[PDB]
C-alpha cells in the first residue's frame, strides 16, 4: 500500500492533491482547510506547522517563519536575498555563503536551513496526505516556478527527501497547470501557452511550448510582490478617507481597527467578483462607532485601474522575450485566486482578441491539480462512474407513418448513427425526413421534433436511391440529423432547436410503460406494412 | 439536459454538490466559499440571502432568520420548543397550523412566513448559486436531513424545494449521503459473497451529533444502525465558552453581558471563532471592542480549560454510540472503521472521546465537509433520466413499525403490520384486498409507544375509486402495492382489480400421428388485471392549491431581489463607462476625437458623476440606463471613427 501524490510548495500556503476516480481529489487539512499556510513557528514546549504556526504570529513573530520558499538554495549575499532580509521579524543568519534562519526553539538559539524549513512544512504535507488516503505516503511530485535555477530547484528536492518524501520528479508551476487542462494532450501541431499566475502577493506570466506532450519553457516575466494582498490595500486606504472624513476621526493608528477594515475589504472583493455591489459593515470599528458602507465594482476596479492594466506588461515582456506575437499563443490559462477578477479577465481576453480562457479549475489550486496528475502518470496511474445517456428513442418517419428508429432509448451519448434508406414512390425528386422521439412504434403516438427536406435527387425507380440519413449527438446532447444523397453527394441537415424543460424519469418511466402495454398492436400495424423508406416530401 | 443537484442543508451551512463531467464537483458561491450559510434575512428594500444574510448578522440582527432545519415541522407548543428558540435572535410565532414560523421586518412592513416557506427561500438562492456556475439547467434535487427528521418534517423540507421551483428527488439521511459517499469511491470493498466491511459513521455538526453503522460491499451499503442527539453539535459548544465569559465580565468588569442581544450575539460570534482556533492551537487570545458601556474586553482560553467547560457535553457522546451498535445487533469490535465526518469533529478531545468509545482509532477518508453532499447529488443523479449511474445499491433503516389498514368490507381483518420495525427501505410490499366496492385506507404507527413524544401514530390515508364488480360478482380483489419510498415516506404506489378469464387452449398429443385428427381444447383460467383505480393521497405534503399560493410569495419575492440587484447592475455600468471614458479620452482618443468635442463631455461626465452622490445614490433602474443612454450617444461615434480608422488603416 503506496500511493503518489502531487505538491504544491507556495511562498505561503501549499496545497496537496491526489488523482483518485479519473480526477483529481485536493486533499483537505484537519481544519477543513484546502490550502495550508507555508510556516513553522519554534516555541519552547514544540514546534508548530501551517495554521497552528499561522494562528500564533504575531505572539511570536520573531520566530514563526515564513517565505523560507524566498531564499532557498541561494546565496546569503544575493542580489534577492539582500533585499528580502528586511521584513521577515526572524534572524537570517550565515553559515559560509549560504542563508540560514535563525530562531528560540525551546527558548535559546538554534538554526535551520531554507530546505529545512521548507522541507517540514512538507512533512505536515504528507501528514494531511496520509489521514485522508489512509496508507502511508511516500511517493511526491513537487512543484517549482519556471524561472527556479538548479541549486534552488535541487534544494527543493532535498526538502523533499529530508522529509522522506520521494521526490519522484520536480516540475514547473506553469507546467503542472498546462497539464491540469490536459493541452500535452490536444490534437498535433506545435503548442504555444500563457499560464497567468497571479497570486494573493506574487504575479508570474510564463509561455510554454508543447510538442508531443514535452514542455518547452519559452519565456518567464512578472512581478515579485504583486497580487491580491495589493488590491485589499487600496480598498483599506479608501475607506481610511471616508472613515476620517465622514467620522472626524482617524483610525490609522489602530492595529486592529485596521485589520477589521482589511478583513471587510477582502470579502468585498471576493463579492465584487460575483456582484457589482458589495457591503462593508463592522460593527464597532473605532472608538465605539459603526462603520457600515458599501462599495461599487466599477469604484473598485478604478481604485486598480493602475494595478490591474498593468498586469498587462509582463505579458508583453514574455511575448516579446519569447519571440513570439500575441495571435500565436493557443491557450491561455488562469491561475490563483487574484484571476478570478472579473477585470482582470476582461482586460486579458480582449488583449488576445476575445479568446476564451482556461479557468474552470479552481485557480486557487489548479497548480497542485496538474502535480498530482503527473505523480499518476509517473507511477502507473497508481467503468464510469456517471455517463450521459438518452431519455427517449429517437428515429424518423418512414412510409406508413411508421417509427424507425436511429437511436435507441438509452444509448451512449456523444453518438452518431447512419442508416441508409430509399425512396417510395418512383421518379421522386426529394424525401421529407421528420424526426421524432417517443417509444411508440407509430409516429402518431410519437413527438416531431424538427422536419428537413433533401430535394433533387436524380429521378430513379422506386428503391434505387441511396438516401442515407445520420443522427449525430455531441457531448452537450445536440442533436444534428443530416440526409446525404449518394449518388450525387448533395446534402441537408438540421440542428434540432432541443427544447429541453422537461420530462423526468417517472415521465419516462411512464411513457415506456404505456409503450409496453400496445406492443401488441403497434407491432401489428408496422408487421402488415413492408418498407423502409422516406416518401416525397408527403408528410404523414 | 439538466444537471443532478445534491444539497446537504445543514443548520450553520449548506454545500451544493453537482454531478456533470462524469464525476461530482462541489459549486462554490459568489465570495467563492465551498459552503453558503444557512440563513435567510429580510432588508428594508430586498432579501439578504445565504451569505450575505450573514453579514447582516450584526446590522439586521432582528430581521435574520437562521436554524432553518430546525423549526421545519416544529410544533409551536412542543415540550422542546425552549430548546430551539434558545438558539434564535428573530422573534418566533405560532401559526394556524399550531407550528413554527417567524416575524420580521421586510419590505418596511411586518411579515410572518412560516419554517417551509422560510427555508424555500434559502434553496431558491442556492438554487441559484448552483445555476450560474453550471450555466444548465437545475430542477431534480435530492436533499440531506438528519436521520431524527419524521415523516412530516420531510414532506415539509420536500414541498419547501418546490416552492424554490425544484422536484425533490429524494429526501435522504444525510450520514447515509456520506455512506454512499463512501461505497461508490473507496476502492475495494469486500465482493459481494464475501463478509461486509462494517464502517461507522459519525457526524456532529452545528446542531446535531449523529452514528450510524453500515455493512458495505461492492455495489452495496445495508444501514445496521443508526443513534442521533439531536441537541449536541458545535452550537452547544459556543454556548459553554459564550457562558464562561459571560461569568468573568460580570466579575473583573461588571456587565451581565445576558442584558444586550447585539453585546451576547458578538461574544458568540467571537466564542465560536477562538474555539476554531483552540482546535489547531494550544492556547489562544480573546477580545471584542465596545461589547457595552463602551467597554473593551480582553481575556483567553487554553484548551486544557475549553475540555474542562465542556465535560458535560463530553459525557453525552458514548451514549449514542452504545445505542448504535445496540441496534445493529453488533459488538464493537466487529465494526472494522469508524470515519468521522462534521465540523466540530475537529475538536481534539472529541476526536478522542469518540475513539475511546468505539475503542480503535478514528478514519478520516472521507472529504468531511463535502461527503454528505457530494454523495446527495449521486442519489440525485440516480433518478436523472439522462445519466446511466454506476449500480449501486443502498438500503436504509425503518426504525418504527408501520401498518395499514382498510375498511374491512368482505375481508376478515381490516389491517396488518406492513412495514416491520427494523426492516430496510426502501420497499415494496404487495397486498391482495377482497372489495365490495371503493374504500379507504390508512398507514400508521403500531405501537405509538415506539415513537417519540406526542408523534400523532396516524401517518396518512388515502382513498381509492372506481372499483367495479366483474358481472355476478359479489366482490373482486384489488392488487394494492404499498411502498415505503426511497425517502422514507408511506405510500401507496399503485392499485388495481383484477378478474379471471377463460382462454381456450388447445391439447398437443403429437406423440401419435392419428391419421391426423382428434384435436383437444382445454379451457384455462386466467387472471387478468381489470380496471386500474383512483388513488387520492392525503399526506402532510402539501395540497396543489396551497402549494401554488406559496410558490406565487416566492416567486414575488423573488422577482423582487431580482429588481433589486438587477437596477445595482447599471448603476455600475454606468459608473464605469463614467470613468472608462475619461481614461480613454486621453489614452485613445485624444488623436481620434476633436478638439472642440472634448469640452461637449469631460464634462458631461462630470454631473453625471456627482449625479451618482444624490440624485441618485439609489435611483431607478430606469434612470441609471437613462444617463447611460445620452452618454452612449456621445462616446460610440468618437470611439468608432477611431476603430475603422485604426483597425484597417
Ligand atoms: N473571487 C475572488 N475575487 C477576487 N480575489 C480573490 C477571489 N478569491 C480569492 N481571491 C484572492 O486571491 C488571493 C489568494 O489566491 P491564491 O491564488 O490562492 O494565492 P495565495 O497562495 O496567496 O492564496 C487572496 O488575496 C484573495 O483575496
Ligand atoms: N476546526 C474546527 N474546530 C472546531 N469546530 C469547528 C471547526 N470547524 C467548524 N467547526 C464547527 O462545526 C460547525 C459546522 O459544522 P457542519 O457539520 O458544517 O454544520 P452543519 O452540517 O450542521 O451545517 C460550526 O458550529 C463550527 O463552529
Ligand atoms: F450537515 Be451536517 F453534517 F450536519
Ligand atoms: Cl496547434
Ligand atoms: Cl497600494
Ligand atoms: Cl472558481
Ligand atoms: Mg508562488
Ligand atoms: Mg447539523
Amino acid at each position: 500500500k503506496g500511493p503518489a501524490v502531487g505538491i504544491d510548495l507556495g511562498t505561503t500556503y501549499s496545497c496537496v492533491g491526489v488523482f483518485q476516480h479519473g480526477k483529481v481529489e485536493i486533499i483537505a487539512n484537519d481544519q477543513g482547510n484546502r490550502t495550508t499556510p507555508s510556516y513553522v513557528a519554534f516555541t519552547d514546549t514544540e514546534r508548530l506547522i501551517g495554521d497552528a504556526a499561522k494562528n500564533q504570529v504575531a505572539m511570536n513573530p520573531t520566530n514563526t517563519v515564513f517565505d523560507a520558499k524566498r531564499l532557498i538554495g541561494r546565496r546569503f549575499d544575493d542580489a534577492v536575498v539582500q533585499s528580502d532580509m528586511k521584513h521577515w521579524p526572524f534572524m537570517v543568519v550565515n553559515d559560509a555563503g549560504r542563508p540560514k534562519v535563525q530562531v528560540e526553539y525551546k527558548g535559546e538559539t538554534k538554526s535551520f536551513y531554507p530546505e529545512e524549513v521548507s522541507s517540514m512544512v512538507l512533512t505536515k504535507m504528507k501528514e494531511i496526505a496520509e489521514a485522508y488516503l489512509g496508507k502511508t505516503v511516500t511517493n511526491a511530485v513537487v512543484t517549482v516556478p519556471a524561472y527556479f535555477n538548479d541549486s534552488q530547484r535541487q534544494a527543493t528536492k532535498d526538502a523533499g527527501t529530508i522529509a522522506g518524501l520521494n521526490v519522484l520528479r520536480i516540475i514547473n508551476e506553469p507546467t503542472a497547470a498546462a497539464i491540469a487542462y490536459g493541452l500535452d494532450k490536444k490534437v498535433g501541431a506545435e503548442r504555444n501557452v500563457l499560464i497567468f499566475d497571479l497570486g494573493g502577493g506574487t504575479f508570474d506570466v510564463s509561455i510554454l511550448t508543447i510538442e508531443d506532450g514535452i514542455f518547452e519553457v519559452k519565456s518567464t516575466a512578472g512581478d515579485t510582490h504583486l497580487g491580491g494582498e495589493d488590491f485589499d490595500n487600496r480598498m483599506v486606504n479608501h475607506f481610511i478617507a471616508e472613515f476620517k472624513r465622514k467620522h472626524k476621526k482617524d483610525i490609522s493608528e489602530n492595529k486592529r481597527a485596521v485589520r477589521r477594515l482589511r478583513t471587510a475589504c477582502e470579502r468585498a472583493k471576493r463579492t465584487l467578483s460575483s456582484s457589482t455591489q458589495a457591503s462593508i459593515e463592522i460593527d464597532s470599528l473605532y472608538e465605539g462607532i459603526d462603520f457600515y458602507t458599501s462599495i461599487t465594482r466599477a469604484r473598485f476596479e478604478e481604485l486598480n485601474a493602475d494595478l490591474f492594466r498593468g498586469t498587462l506588461d509582463p505579458v508583453e515582456k514574455a511575448l516579446r522575450d519569447a519571440k513570439l506575437d500575441k495571435s500565436q499563443i493557443h491557450d491561455i490559462v488562469l491561475v490563483g485566486g487574484s484571476t478570478r477578477i472579473p477585470k482582470i479577465q476582461k482586460l486579458l481576453q480582449d488583449f488576445f482578441n476575445g479568446k476564451e480562457l482556461n479557468k474552470s479549475i479552481n485557480p486557487d489550486e489548479a497548480v497542485a491539480y496538474g502535480a498530482a496528475v503527473q505523480a499518476a502518470i509517473l507511477s502507473g496511474d497508481k467503468d464510469l462512474l456517471l455517463l450521459d445517456v438518452t431519455p427517449l428513442s429517437l428515429g424518423i418517419e418512414t412510409a406508413g407513418g411508421v417509427m424507425t428508429v436511429l437511436i435507441k432509448r438509452n444509448t451512449t451519448i456523444p453518438t452518431k448513427q447512419t442508416q441508409t434508406f430509399t425512396t417510395y414512390s418512383d421518379n421522386q425528386p426529394g424525401v421529407l425526413i421528420q424526426v421524432y422521439e417517443g417509444e411508440r412504434a407509430m409516429t402518431k403516438d410519437n413527438n416531431l421534433l424538427g422536419k428537413f427536406e433533401l430535394t433533387g435527387i436524380p429521378p430513379a425507380p422506386r428503391g434505387v436511391p441511396q438516401i442515407e440519413v445520420t443522427f449525430d449527438i455531441d457531448a452537450n446532447g445536440i442533436l444534428n440529423v443530416s440526409a446525404v444523397d449518394k449518388s450525387t453527394g448533395k446534402e441537408n441537415k438540421i440542428t434540432i432547436t432541443n427544447d429541453k424543460g422537461r420530462l423526468s424519469k417517472e415521465d419516462i418511466e411512464r411513457m415506456v410503460q404505456e409503450a409496453e402495454k400496445y406492443k401488441a398492436e403497434d407491432e401489428k400495424q408496422r408487421d402488415k406494412v413492408s418498407s423502409k423508406n422516406s416518401l416525397e416530401s408527403y408528410a404523414f | 439536459m439538466s444537471t443532478p443537484f445534491g444539497l446537504d442543508l445543514g443548520n450553520n451551512n449548506s454545500v451544493l454538490a453537482v454531478a456533470r463531467n462524469r464525476g461530482i464537483d462541489i459549486v462554490v458561491n459568489e465570495v467563492s466559499n465551498r459552503s453558503t450559510p444557512s440563513v435567510v434575512g429580510f432588508g428594508p428594500k430586498n432579501r439578504y440571502l445565504g451569505e450575505t444574510g450573514k453579514n447582516k448578522q450584526t446590522s439586521n440582527i432582528k430581521n435574520t432568520v437562521a436554524n432553518l432545519k430546525r423549526i421545519i415541522g416544529l410544533d409551536y407548543h412542543h415540550p422542546d420548543f425552549e430548546q430551539e428558540s434558545k438558539h434564535f435572535t428573530s422573534k418566533l410565532v405560532e401559526l394556524d397550523d399550531k407550528k413554527t414560523g417567524a416575524e420580521v421586518r421586510f419590505a418596511g412592513e411586518k411579515h410572518v412566513f412560516s419554517a417551509t416557506q422560510l427555508a424555500a427561500m434559502f434553496i431558491d438562492k442556492v438554487k441559484d448559486t448552483v445555476k450560474q456556475d453550471t450555466k444548465a439547467n437545475i430542477t431534480d434535487v435530492c436533499i440531506a436531513v438528519p436521520p431524527w427528521y419524521t415523516e412530516e418534517q420531510r414532506y415539509n423540507i420536500a414541498d419547501a424545494a418546490r416552492i424554490a421551483g425544484l422536484n425533490p428527488v429524494r429526501i435522504v439521511n444525510d450520514v447515509t449521503a456520506a455512506g454512499v459517499s463512501y461505497g461508490i469511491f473507496k476502492t475495494d470493498l469486500p465482493e459481494g459473497e464475501e463478509k461486509p466491511r462494517i464502517v461507522a459513521f459519525v457526524d456532529i455538526g452545528h446542531s446535531s451529533y449523529t452514528c450510524s453503522i453500515m455493512a458495505f460491499k461492492k455495489g452495496q451499503l445495508k444501514v445496521l444502525g443508526t443513534a442521533c442527539d439531536k441537541h449536541f453539535g458545535g452550537r452547544d459548544f459556543d454556548l459553554a465558552i459564550t457562558e464562561h465569559f459571560a461569568d468573568e465580565f460580570k466579575t473583573k468588569y461588571k456587565i451581565d453581558i445576558r442584558e444586550n442581544p447585539k453585546a451576547y450575539n458578538r461574544i458568540l460570534t467571537a466564542a465560536e471563532k477562538l474555539k476554531k482556533v483552540l482546535s489547531a492551537n494550544t492556547n489562544a487570545p480573546f477580545s471584542v471592542e465596545s461589547v457595552m458601556n463602551d467597554v473593551d474586553v480582553s481575556s483567553q482560553l487554553s484548551r486544557e480549560e475549553l475540555e474542562e467547560l465542556v465535560k458535560p457535553l463530553l459525557e453525552r457522546v458514548t451514549e449514542p454510540v452504545t445505542k448504535a451498535l445496540a441496534q445493529a445487533k453488533l459488538s464493537a469490535e466487529e465494526v472494522d472503521f469508524v470515519e468521522i465526518i462534521g465540523g466540530t469533529t475537529r475538536i481534539p478531545t472529541l476526536k478522542q472521546s469518540i475513539s475511546e468509545a468505539f475503542g480503535k482509532p478514528l478514519s478520516t477518508t472521507l472529504n468531511q465537509d463535502e461527503a454528505i453532499a457530494k454523495g446527495a447529488a449521486f442519489i440525485c443523479a440516480i433518478h436523472s433520466p439522462t445519466l446511466r449511474v454506476r449500480p449501486f445499491k443502498f438500503e436504509d433503516i425503518h426504525p418504527y413499525s408501520v401498518s395499514y389498514s382498510w375498511d374491512k368490507q368482505v375481508e376478515d381483518e381490516d389491517h396488518m403490520e406492513v412495514f416491520p420495525a427494523g426492516s430496510s427501505f426502501p420497499s415494496t410490499k404487495l397486498i391482495t384486498l377482497n372489495r365490495t366496492g371503493d374504500f379507504s385506507m390508512a398507514a400508521s404507527y403500531t405501537d405509538i409507544t415506539q415513537l417519540p413524544p406526542n408523534t400523532p401514530e396516524q401517518i396518512a390515508n388515502w382513498e381509492i375509486t372506481g372499483v367495479q364488480l366483474p358481472e355476478g360478482q359479489d366482490s373482486v380483489p384489488v392488487k394494492l402495492k404499498l411502498r415505503c419510498d426511497p425517502s422514507g415516506l408511506h405510500t401507496i404506489e399503485e392499485a388495481y382489480t383484477i378478474e379471471d378469464i377463460e382462454v381456450e387452449e388447445p391439447i398437443p398429443l403429437p406423440e401419435d400421428a392419428p391419421e391426423d385428427a382428434e384435436q383437444e381444447f382445454k379451457k384455462v383460467t386466467k387472471t387478468v388485471k381489470k380496471d386500474d383505480l383512483t388513488i387520492v393521497a392525503h399526506t402532510f405534503g402539501l395540497d396543489a392549491k396551497k402549494l401554488n399560493e406559496l410558490i406565487e410569495k416566492e416567486n414575488e419575492m423573488l422577482a423582487q431581489d431580482k429588481l433589486v440587484a438587477e437596477t445595482e447592475d447599471r448603476k455600475n455600468t454606468l459608473e464605469e463607462y463614467i470613468y472608462t471614458l475619461r481614461g480613454k479620452l486621453e489614452e485613445e482618443y485624444a488623436p481620434f476625437a476633436s478638439d472642440a468635442e472634448k469640452t461637449k463631455l469631460q464634462g458631461m461626465l462630470n454631473k453625471a458623476e456627482e449625479w451618482l452622490y444624490d440624485e441618485g445614490f439609489d435611483s431607478i433602474k430606469a434612470k441609471y440606463i437613462a444617463k447611460y443612454e445620452e452618454l452612449a450617444s456621445l462616446g460610440n461615434i468618437i470611439r468608432g471613427r477611431y476603430l475603422a480608422k485604426e483597425e484597417e488603416k
